[PDB]
RNA sequence: AUAAGAAUUAAAUCUUAAAAACAAUUCGUUAAGCAAAGAAGUAGAAAAUAAGA
RNA sequence: AGUUCUAUUGUGUUAGCAUGGUUUCG
C-alpha cells in the first residue's frame, strides 16, 4: 500500500535532524516490509497562523518536506506516533497515495491552466 | 482476502472466469464469513457486522 | 441593412408584472404573517408626511436652543432641506396590498377560512339571440 | 471570525450598522443565545425541522415582494399569456 | 462554584507559602 | 512527451522501452547503452576492464575514482537481464520466429538463470508449448501432456490414455494452495 | 449602405467597434481639412 | 512624415492596444515594393481627395442597456469559461480577412497623419504641435466609447444603468450560474480537488472563515465534499487559515517552488510574451534539469515551425503566388 | 516584516536566475516581442498583406 | 426568465386534429342545415365580455340568480323555450350551466381547454375546433 | 429471452438512526437508495454540469 | 426528443442563441433553452427528427 | 458593617475589598476533562395515502 | 436478486490531532 507523508519542520530543525528522522522512518518501513519511494523538499512556507507548540515555543513558518513510500498498512500507526513524539516537527500528515492527484504524478501545472 | 477468495475460486470453478456457479459462491461466502468473524473478534464493538 | 426582423418584445426589454418562479402553495395565514414581517422591516413610509418629522426635529432643536441655534441647528437644517427637496411633491401611495396582489397570482393555499372566489358569471355572461331559419 | 470595519470618511453609526448586518447574516446572536443555555436533543430536532420548513417560504415571499415593489415603481402592467402563432413581425 | 474555587485558592496560598519558605 | 531534456529514449521495434532522463550518472548512462546493445543483438564492445579508461578519455575529450572504475567494469561486464529476455521472447512468440524463440528459451532455461525462475517459469513453459505446437510435424500428444500438466497444475482434465500413470496453521493454509499458472 | 451578414455575434461586436473608430477618424480628418482651408484662405 | 503610430500611439491609452492590419515584410521583397507603391499612390490620392469622402455622422447609443445586458449574457453562454472581450487580435477567426472593416481605420489613420504633416509644413511647427496635442486629447476622450458593451460607452453617452427585474435568490440547481472564475476553480484541471490545491480553496470560504454552502459555491455534491475534505486537511496541516481568507503569500500550491516558478514564467511568456520570463526559463532549463518544461518547449517548437512555414510560403509567393492561399479557402471548404 | 515573524537564511535563487538571465537577455533590452504571445501570433497568421 | 419545472412529455390532441376537425365540420353542417330548413327557430350565442360591449349582457335565457339559497340553480334553465341551438364560446365558464341542458349545444373551444377540462365533453353536443 | 424481474426485497431492512443523543446510524447511511426508487436519469434530469469532473477517480 | 436534440445542437453551435434574442418566446437563460417554433434551433431539430422518422441515425440526420 | 461584582420583575444568598495575583473586567501562557458551530433543498418523476360533514 | 472485480465513499468500530465553549495559571 502506497502512502505519502508531509512534514513541517521548524526553523530549529537542522539538516542532520531531518536526515535522522528520515532514517528512522525508513527503518520502520523496512521493518514493515515496505520501501521508501521518493523524498522532496517543498521549501520554506509561512503558516496561515502562529503555531504555538507547547513546551517548544511559538513559530510563524516552517520548512515543508514530503516522502512517498510503499509499506504494509500496520506501519502507519508506528510512523505517526514517532513523528508526533519528535520534537522539531511542527505538523505532519500521512495519506494514501492516489492514482491521479499525487505529488509523484500531478506535480506540475497545478495552478497554471496554460 | 481477495487473493484467498481467488484461490478458492480457481480451485472450485467451472471455467477460468466462473464466479457465480453455486460451488464458487459457497466458497466465497465461506471466506467472507471467516473474514468477518476475524474482524468481529478484533472489533467486538462493531455491531452492524 | 441587416438587422432584427421581429418586434423587440422580450420580457426582459419589457418587464411585466409576473412571478417568474413558482413555489408550493403556502398556508394563507403563514404567508400573511411573513408579508407583515416584510412590510414592518421595510417601514412603509405612509406617515403624515416625510417632511413632518424633519420639521418637528428642527423646531424642537430651535426651541431647545433659542440663542445659539444659528450654529447648533445645522445638521437638522440640512436634513430638512434634503427632505423638502426629495419628498416635497409627496403623495401617499394608492395600491393594493401585496397580500391581495399575491392572492391574485394564487400563490397561497386554501385553508378552512380562506377560499379563492369562484369565477364570475353574472358579470361576464354576454348573450346574443339572433334568428336562424329559412 | 471577528469582523473588522474601518471608519474612514463615513459615519460611526453607518459602520456600526454594517457590523450589525454582518452579525445578523452570520447568526452570531442566535449561536450566542443557543450556547448560553442547554438545549435538549429533541428540542434541537424540532427547532431544526421548523427552520428548514420555514425559511424557504420566507425567501419566496421576499422575492414576491421585491417583484411587487419593482412593478409598482416602474408602473408595469399585468401580463397576458403569449399567444403562439403570432408572427411577431415589425410593422415597418 | 464555591468548592473548586475555594480549594484552588487554598492550594495556591499553600504553594506560595511553601515556595517562600523554601 | 519528454518531461525534460536532454534525454535518451529507446524503442524496441517501434515500442518504447526505456528513457534516460537528464542529469543521470555515468554508470546509468553506460548501463543504458549496454542494455540497448544487448536488446539489439565489424562490431565489438570495449572490454569491461577498459571501459573505465574509455569513459575517462571521452570525458577528457568532451571537456576516475576507485569506486567508479569498479562500478563501470561490473555494469559493462553484466550479461542480459530478465526484462530484456522476457520482452525479446514475447515479441518472438508473437512473430512466430521459431529459431529465435528456441534460442531465447534455451538462454532463459540456462542453469545460471535459475535464480529468476519465479519470474521466468510461465514464459518458459509457454515458449516450450508454442515450439511444440508450431513444429512442422503434428504435435506429439505425449510430449504435450507433460507441459499441459505443468501449466494446469494437474492432469485430471487430460484424456485418460495421455495421463502419466499436521499443524493447525499448515492444514488450514493448505486449502488456498493451487499449483497452476 | 448594405453591410455583411456574419455567423457569430463576436463579428458584429468588432464590426460596430470598427465603425465607431472609423467615424471618429472621419470627424478628425474633416476638421483638419476645414482648418487647412481656413488657413489657406487667410494666407491668400 | 511621421505616421499615426509615430504621432499618437506613444500615449498610455492610445499605445496600449495597437492592432496589425497588414503583414510586415522585410525590405527588398515584392510585398515591400508593392506596399511602397500603394502607400505613395494613396498619399497622392489623399492629396487629390474630395470633401465628400470625409463626411461623418454623429455618434449615438449603439445599444440600449437592457439589450447590452442580453448580449452580455449570450456572449457569456457562448464562452462560459472565458471572459467576453473584443479579441481584435483573434479577429481573423470570426471575420474573414477579405471583409475586415479595419482597413478603413488603417487608411483613415494614414490620411490623418498625412493631413497633420502637411498642416505642419504650411502653418508652422508650433501650430502643428498644438493640433497634435488637441488630437491626442480627443483620442483619449473617445478611447473608451468605441466598445458598445463597455462602461465607457455608457458613461460617454450619459445613459443611466439598467434596473433589472428582480430574480429569486433561492432557485433550483438547474439554474445555478457560476462566474467564469468560480467555474474554472470548480473544474480544477479535470482532477478532483485535494488539500494541495491551496491556490483555489479561498474561493469556497467566506470572509468570516466559514466554508461556503453549495448554493453559493455552485459545486456538485461530490465536488463540495472533496473541497470540504481538502480544506479540513489543509487547516489541520496549518497551511490554510481558520478564521479568514488566506493571505496573498499563502496561495502557492503544495508543490515544488521551482516548478511553480517555471509554470508561472511559461504562463507569462504565453499570455503576454515576457522576454525576461523567456530568459529565466532558458537559464533554468540547464541549471535545474529535474523540472518539467514540456509546455514551454512545445510552444517554442510550435513558434519555430510556424516561422519556417511562413518563410517557405514567402519564398513560394516570391517565385509566384502558389496554391497554398487558394487552398486555405477551396480545400478547407471541400474538406 | 518582523525578525521574529519573517524567513531568514534562504537562498535568493530567483534573484540568481534573474542575474544569470541578464546574460542571455541584456537588462537594457526589450521586454516583449513584436507579437505578444499566442493571440498576437494568431493575428500575424490571420492578417493578409497587400 | 424562467425558474420552473420543464416538462418532458407532450400530449397529442386527437379531438382537434385535421381529420377530426373535418369530420366535426361535416357532421355539424348537416344538423345546422336541417335546423335552418325548419321555420321560426332562434339560436342563442353565448360568449365572454373579453372575447366579444355592443352585445347585450341580459337576454331571455338569463335568470340572474340573486339569493344564496338559489346558488345551485342554473342560469340558462329557461333557454329551451326560446332557442333551438346554443352556440357557446366559453364552455369552461358555462359548463355547470350547460350540463343536461335540454337544447343542443355547439361549443367552440381550444385543445388546451378540452384537455385541461375534459368534462366539457359531457355538456357539449357538437364541437367546432 | 423473456425473464421476469427479481424481487425488490433486500436483507437488513431500512436505514434507522439510533434514538437519543448519539447521532449514530443503527443501520445504513443517508445516501441509501431504496429499491422502489425511480431511475438515476429520472431523478437527475440535467446530468453532469459543464464544470463537473468527467473522471471521478481521485 | 427536442429536449436533448436542442441541447446537442446548442452545444455544437452556441451562436444560435443570438437569433431572435429580443423576441418574446425564446428563453435562452441557463437551465431553460426553450426557443420558439420559428427559431433556427427549433427548425434544425425538427428537420433532424423528420429525417430520423424517415429512417436515418441521429448523427446522419444531424449532418 | 459598608460599597463594588453578580443576580433578579425587584431583592437577597454569594465573592472581593482598603491599593490588587486571580471577587469581576482586559492581556499572555500552558494545564484539565469534554466534543455534529461551519459543508447535504423530506421540494422538481406524472409518483399523488383515507366517499362526508 | 446472488458471486467476482471495478470507481466512489458525511455508514459502523478504530491508535493517535487540529481546533474550540468552559474551567484553570500568572
Amino acid at each position: 500500500v502506497f502512502y505519502e507523508t508531509f512534514v513541517l519542520f521548524s526553523k530549529r530543525v537542522q539538516r542532520a535532524d531531518i536526515r535522522q528522522l528520515l532514517k528512522q522512518q525508513e527503518a520502520l518501513i523496512t521493518k514493515h516490509h515496505g520501501s521508501m519511494l521518493a523524498v522532496r523538499d517543498l521549501g520554506w512556507r509561512k503558516t496561515a497562523f502562529r503555531v504555538i507548540k507547547p513546551r517548544q515555543g511559538i513559530f510563524w513558518f516552517g520548512r515543508l518536506f514530503y516522502f512517498s513510500f510503499g509499506a504494509n498498512p500496520a506501519a502507519i500507526t508506528e510512523m505517526s506516533q514517532s513523528l508526533q513524539s519528535t520534537n522539531g516537527v511542527l505538523r505532519h500528515a500521512t495519506v494514501r497515495m492516489k492514482k491521479r492527484h499525487n505529488l509523484m504524478t500531478y506535480n506540475h501545472h497545478i495552478h497554471a491552466r496554460d | 482476502h481477495s487473493w484467498r477468495k481467488l484461490q478458492l475460486c480457481r480451485l472450485l470453478q467451472r471455467r477460468p472466469f466462473d464466479t457465480g456457479s453455486p460451488a464458487v459462491q459457497l466458497a466465497c461466502l465461506t471466506e467472507k464469513i471467516l473474514n468477518v468473524r476475524a474482524h468481529l473478534l478484533r472489533h467486538f464493538r462493531d455491531q452492524q457486522k | 441593412m441587416n438587422g432584427c426582423s421581429k418586434r423587440k418584445s422580450h420580457r426582459l426589454l419589457k418587464p411585466v408584472f409576473e412571478l417568474q418562479q413558482s413555489f408550493p402553495k403556502i398556508q394563507h395565514w403563514q404567508g400573511a404573517e411573513i408579508l407583515h414581517r416584510l412590510k414592518q422591516k421595510e417601514k412603509d413610509a405612509a406617515v403624515i408626511h416625510p417632511c413632518i418629522d424633519t420639521w418637528g426635529d428642527y423646531a424642537q432643536c430651535l426651541r431647545r436652543y433659542p440663542a445659539t441655534s444659528a450654529a447648533r441647528c445645522r445638521v437638522e437644517s440640512d436634513r430638512h432641506t434634503r427632505c423638502l427637496q426629495q419628498h416635497g411633491r409627496w403623495k401617499p401611495s394608492d395600491s393594493l396590498e401585496a397580500l391581495k396582489l399575491l392572492e391574485m397570482f394564487k400563490v397561497f393555499n386554501e385553508t378552512a377560512r380562506f377560499k379563492y372566489p369562484p369565477p364570475p358569471v353574472h358579470s361576464l355572461v354576454r348573450g346574443c339571440a339572433f334568428p336562424f331559419s329559412d | 471570525m471577528s469582523c473588522h470595519r474601518h471608519v474612514f470618511r463615513a459615519a460611526p453609526a453607518a459602520v456600526f450598522a454594517s457590523v450589525q448586518r454582518w452579525g445578523r447574516r452570520n447568526n452570531v446572536h442566535k449561536l450566542t443565545l443557543l450556547v448560553q443555555t442547554y438545549e435538549k436533543p429533541c428540542v434541537k430536532r424540532t427547532r431544526i425541522a421548523e427552520e428548514k420548513a420555514y425559511y424557504p417560504r420566507w425567501f419566496y415571499l421576499r422575492y414576491a415582494t421585491e417583484v411587487i415593489r419593482y412593478s409598482l415603481k416602474h408602473h408595469l402592467r399585468l401580463g397576458q399569456a403569449l399567444d403562439p402563432n403570432d408572427d411577431q413581425r415589425l410593422d415597418a | 462554584g464555591r468548592s473548586k474555587v475555594l480549594i484552588r485558592r487554598l492550594k495556591e496560598r499553600a504553594k506560595k507559602e511553601a515556595e517562600k519558605k523554601a | 512527451a519528454l518531461p525534460s531534456v536532454p534525454a535518451l529514449v529507446c524503442f524496441y521495434r517501434k515500442k518504447l522501452y526505456s528513457v534516460l532522463a537528464p542529469g543521470a550518472s555515468d554508470v546509468a548512462l553506460l548501463r543504458f547503452l549496454k542494455e540497448a546493445a544487448d536488446l539489439s543483438e565489424v562490431c565489438s564492445r570495449v572490454s569491461p576492464e577498459n571501459v573505465a579508461e574509455a569513459v575517462h578519455g571521452a570525458r577528457v575529450a568532451a571537456a576516475l575514482t576507485e569506486t567508479e572504475a569498479v562500478a563501470l567494469e561490473g555494469a559493462w561486464a553484466e550479461r542480459k537481464d530478465v526484462q530484456c529476455l522476457l520482452t525479446q521472447l514475447g515479441v518472438a512468440m508473437t512473430r512466430e520466429q521459431a529459431e529465435e524463440v528456441q534460442t531465447l528459451k534455451n538462454e532463459l532455461v540456462a542453469e545460471d538463470r535459475s535464480e529468476d525462475a519465479v519470474l521466468t517459469g510461465g514464459r518458459r513453459l509457454f515458449a516450450e508449448l508454442q515450439l511444440q505446437l508450431t513444429g512442422d510435424s503434428p504435435p506429439d500428444r505425449e510430449a504435450l501432456s507433460t507441459l499441459l500438466s505443468d501449466i494446469l497444475g494437474s492432469a485430471l482434465s487430460l484424456p485418460e490414455s495421455l495421463q502419466p500413470p499436521t499443524g493447525y496453521a499448515e492444514q488450514w493454509a493448505s486449502l488456498y494452495q493451487i499449483e497452476g499458472y | 449602405d448594405v453591410q455583411p451578414l456574419f455567423t457569430s455575434g463576436q463579428a458584429y461586436w468588432q464590426f460596430e467597434i470598427a465603425k465607431s473608430q472609423a467615424n471618429h477618424l472621419l470627424r478628425i480628418r474633416s476638421v483638419l481639412r476645414r482648418m487647412k482651408a481656413q488657413a489657406e484662405a487667410a494666407a491668400q | 512624415s511621421p505616421s499615426f503610430e509615430q504621432q499618437f500611439l506613444n500615449d498610455k491609452l492610445l499605445g496600449q492596444n495597437t492592432l496589425q492590419f497588414t503583414k510586415v515584410s522585410e525590405k527588398g521583397t515584392a510585398d515591400a515594393l508593392f506596399a511602397e507603391c500603394l502607400e505613395s499612390i494613396r498619399h497622392r490620392r489623399f492629396k487629390l481627395d474630395p470633401d465628400v469622402d470625409n463626411r461623418s455622422s454623429e455618434a449615438v447609443e449603439k445599444l440600449t442597456q437592457e439589450e447590452r445586458a442580453i448580449a452580455e449574457k449570450i456572449f457569456q453562454r457562448v464562452d462560459p469559461e472565458r471572459k467576453i472581450a473584443p479579441r481584435l487580435e483573434s479577429r481573423g477567426c470570426y471575420i474573414d480577412p477579405l471583409w475586415d472593416p479595419f482597413k478603413r481605420v488603417e487608411e483613415l489613420q494614414q490620411q490623418v497623419a498625412q493631413d497633420l504633416t502637411e498642416y505642419a509644413k504650411l502653418v508652422g511647427a508650433a501650430e502643428a504641435r498644438r493640433q497634435r496635442l488637441l488630437v491626442r486629447a480627443s483620442l483619449r476622450r473617445q478611447y473608451r466609447m468605441h466598445d458598445p458593451l463597455s462602461e465607457g460607452h455608457r458613461r460617454f453617452f450619459g445613459a443611466q444603468r439598467a434596473d433589472p427585474f428582480p430574480t429569486p435568490h433561492r432557485v433550483h440547481e438547474r439554474f445555478w450560474d457560476p462566474s467564469p472564475d468560480v467555474r474554472v476553480a470548480l473544474k480544477n484541471n479535470n482532477v478532483p480537488i485535494s488539500w494541495r490545491d491551496l491556490h483555489i480553496l479561498h474561493h469556497f470560504v467566506g470572509e468570516n472563515g466559514l466554508i461556503l454552502p453549495r448554493r453559493t459555491t455552485h459545486a456538485s455534491r461530490y465536488q463540495q465534499r472533496c473541497i470540504f475534505k481538502a480544506i479540513c486537511m489543509a487547516r489541520r496541516m496549518a497551511l490554510f487559515p481558520y478564521d479568514w481568507k488566506p493571505t496573498q503569500g499563502e496561495l502557492m500550491p503544495v508543490m515544488d517552488p521551482l516548478q511553480y516558478l517555471v509554470d508561472e514564467l511559461t504562463s507569462r511568456y504565453k499570455a503576454t510574451g515576457d522576454l525576461r520570463a523567456d530568459a529565466m526559463l532558458c537559464v533554468m532549463l540547464s541549471k535545474y534539469p529535474k523540472l518539467n518544461y514540456f509546455r514551454y518547449l512545445q510552444y517554442k517548437a510550435q513558434t519555430q515551425k510556424s516561422e519556417v512555414e511562413a518563410m517557405q510560403q514567402q519564398e513560394e509567393e516570391d517565385r509566384g503566388d502558389f496554391s497554398r492561399l487558394l487552398r486555405k479557402y477551396k480545400r478547407a471548404t471541400t474538406d | 516584516k518582523s525578525i521574529k515573524k519573517k524567513i531568514t537564511g534562504t537562498d535568493n535563487v530567483f534573484r540568481h536566475i534573474m542575474e544569470e538571465s541578464f546574460a542571455v537577455l541584456p537588462e537594457d533590452g526589450p521586454e516583449f516581442e513584436e507579437d505578444g504571445g499566442v493571440s498576437a501570433k494568431q493575428q500575424k497568421s490571420q492578417i493578409l498583406s497587400e | 426568465m424562467n425558474f420552473n419545472r420543464i416538462p418532458t412529455r407532450l400530449s397529442t390532441h386527437y379531438v382537434c386534429d385535421p381529420y377530426t376537425t373535418l369530420m366535426h365540420y361535416r357532421r355539424t353542417f348537416k344538423f345546422l342545415q336541417a335546423l335552418k330548413a325548419k321555420p321560426n327557430c332562434r339560436a342563442l350565442c353565448l360568449g365572454n365580455k373579453n372575447q366579444v360591449i355592443s352585445w347585450p349582457k341580459h337576454f331571455d335565457g338569463l335568470t340572474v340568480v340573486t339569493s344564496a339559497v338559489a346558488a345551485q340553480s342554473s342560469i340558462l334553465s329557461s333557454a329551451s323555450v326560446y332557442y333551438s341551438l346554443i352556440i357557446c364560446l366559453d364552455p369552461v365558464l358555462f359548463a355547470k350551466h350547460l350540463y343536461r341542458i335540454n337544447v343542443p349545444v355547439l361549443g367552440v373551444c381550444t385543445p388546451r381547454e378540452i384537455h385541461e377540462h375534459p368534462e366539457i365533453l359531457k355538456v357539449i353536443d357538437y364541437l367546432l375546433p | 429471452p423473456v425473464v421476469f424481474p427479481h424481487t425488490r426485497a433486500r436483507a437488513g431492512g431500512k436505514p434507522i438512526m439510533m434514538r437519543g443523543k448519539s447521532g449514530k446510524w443503527h443501520w445504513l447511511g443517508p445516501y441509501w437508495k431504496p429499491p422502489w426508487a425511480p431511475s438515476n436519469k429520472a431523478r437527475w434530469p440535467t446530468g453532469p454540469e459543464e464544470w463537473a469532473w468527467s473522471d471521478p477517480t481521485r | 426528443k427536442y429536449l436533448s436534440l436542442t441541447q446537442a445542437v446548442l452545444k455544437k453551435y452556441p451562436n444560435m442563441r443570438f437569433q431572435d434574442c429580443y423576441v418574446d418566446g425564446n428563453d435562452w437563460s441557463k437551465g431553460n433553452d426553450s426557443y420558439r417554433a420559428d427559431h433556427p434551433v427549433m427548425q434544425f431539430v425538427a428537420l433532424q427528427l423528420r429525417l430520423m422518422n424517415l429512417g436515418l441515425d441521429r448523427h446522419a440526420a444531424f449532418r
